[PDB]
């Protein structure tokens, strides 16, 4: 089977920047193809035979390319665009696949709009207390959610979660939830939420009193 | 529409083997090579065999050769792969997919949306979903947060949708994650209008197939 | 010699890939 590297693994692309990645083979082939797989989805035919642009591909696009080297490049790049690129082969039996190059688009900054929420009444009733800090919406990825329990910084006991970035928007959305015990969970009053990114003027906090409301 | 449809998932017990689908239309399956494609983020994209459905010929990549076995159905045009004796090394997404035009060299132009299989030893436990409720807050807000904390279950995956999927704007469900206790856990959230919370009635419908659960939670708004 | 497309295992270029 031939191996096809491809590069760069990651490439950041500001929207209407040039950009181009590409795809070397450990030994030659005819025609070399192009798919675009957004996660959760399956591979989408994006050039075929060198050059070729599939149905739907926009004029961006383009590939070229011989013996062990090709690329593919976009003249335009547009938010729609983040995803992973794939080489493939058919030369040589097994056909084999690259491993892609992600793509990236490295959009304006953008403030996350912050929101914390108490544990349901039906939570507690089951003896779990969980608390969720969400943050929408925002870019770069970079943002640091820290809890506070009582006024003082908690550590470890939380779990993070991310969204793709957005095909529309360009951004992320991120979940923070901080899991403990209802026995624990009614040792303190003030259960917060503090979040420092780029985009907002200042770190905010968001907040809430132990079954006050 | 030309189509190859595959189910979404199999739960498989280590050990097992596992028959999978893939169902085609819109084209006559007998004068085109089937496909299949195994997908990992450790191995990435790799190709596993191909049929053709008008022979019933074969043809096998080395290394899947003693795992995978590939069939074709005329009547049903349904083209199988059954996985055998599965290990934790095979729990992957697996893709049913047509080529054509050998011409200038072949292309697969038509993929199956992927069948994802678990492979684990563990029992199906169903998820408990909480609502997650939108405070009045001390910022007053022209929009407000919606969510539903889905945990607790097993295996993936878990749908999530809005008001019977009515509501699909704003809505961001996050990547399960695998709990220290050998369980998934996920949220849901949907941003909208202030001004809905009290003529707008907002469910989040869970479904969980590999365990029979279907639940529909209504999140309550809360005055503070 | 082997194809990855099985329909090509009765081809006139396979046959004659097989004649070395």
């Amino acid at each position: 089977q031939i191996v096809l590297s491809q590069s760069p693994a990651i490439l950041s692309a500001s929207p209407g920047e040039k950009v181009t990645m590409t795809c070397r083979a450990s030994s030659s082939v005819s025609y070399i193809h192009w798919f675009q797989q957004k996660p959760g989805s399956s591979p989408k035919p994006w050039i075929y035979a060198t050059s070729n642009l599939a149905s739907g591909v926009p004029v961006r696009f383009s590939g070229s390319g011989s013996g062990t080297s090709y690329s593919l490049t976009i003249s335009r790049v547009e938010a729609e665009d983040a995803a992973t690129y794939y080489c493939q082969q058919w030369t040589s039996n097994p056909p084999t696949f690259g491993g892609g190059t992600k793509l990236e688009i490295k959009r304006t900054v953008a403030a996350p709009s912050v929101f914390i929420f108490p544990p349901s009444d039906e939570q507690l009733k089951s003896g779990t207390a969980s608390v969720v800090c969400l943050l929408n919406n925002f870019y770069p990825r970079e943002a640091k959610v820290q809890w506070k329990v009582d006024n003082a910084l908690q550590s470890g006991n939380s779990q993070e979660s991310v969204t793709e970035q957005d095909s529309k928007d360009s951004t992320y959305s991120l979940s923070s939830t901080l899991t403990l015990s209802k026995a624990d969970y009614e040792k303190h009053k003030v259960y917060a939420c503090e979040v420092t990114h780029q985009g907002l003027s200042s770190p905010v906090t968001k907040s809430f009193n132990r079954g006050e409301c | 529409q030309v189509q190859l449809q595959q189910p979404g998932a199999e739960l498989v017990k280590p050990g097992a083997s596992v028959k999978m689908s893939c169902k085609a239309s819109g084209y006559t399956f007998t004068s085109y090579n089937m496909h299949w494609v195994k997908q990992t983020p450790g191995r990435g994209l790799e190709w596993i065999g191909a049929i053709y459905p008008g022979n019933g010929d074969t043809s096998y990549n080395q290394k899947f050769k003693g795992k995978a076995t590939l069939t074709a159905d005329k009547s049903s045009s349904t083209a199988y792969m059954q996985l055998s004796s599965l290990t934790s090394e095979d729990s992957a997404v697996y893709y049913c997919a047509r080529s054509t035009y050998y011409g200038g060299d072949w292309y697969f132009n038509v993929w199956g949306a992927g069948t994802t299989v678990t492979v684990s030893a563990a029992s199906t436990k169903g998820p408990s979903v909480f609502p997650l409720a939108p405070s009045s807050k001390s910022t007053s807000g022209g929009t407000a947060a919606l969510g539903c904390l889905v945990k607790d279950y097993f295996p993936e995956p878990v749908t999530v949708s809005w008001n019977s999927g009515a509501l699909t704007s704003g809505v961001h469900t996050f990547p399960a994650v695998l709990q220290s206790s050998g369980l998934y856990s996920l949220s849901s959230v949907v941003t909208v209008p202030s001004s809905s919370l009290g003529t707008q009635t907002y469910i989040c419908n869970v479904n969980h197939k590999p365990s029979n659960t279907k639940v529909d939670k209504k999140v309550e708004p809360k005055s503070c | 010699c082997e194809p990855a497309n099985p329909s090509e295992k009765n081809s006139p270029s396979t046959q004659y890939c097989y004649s070395i």
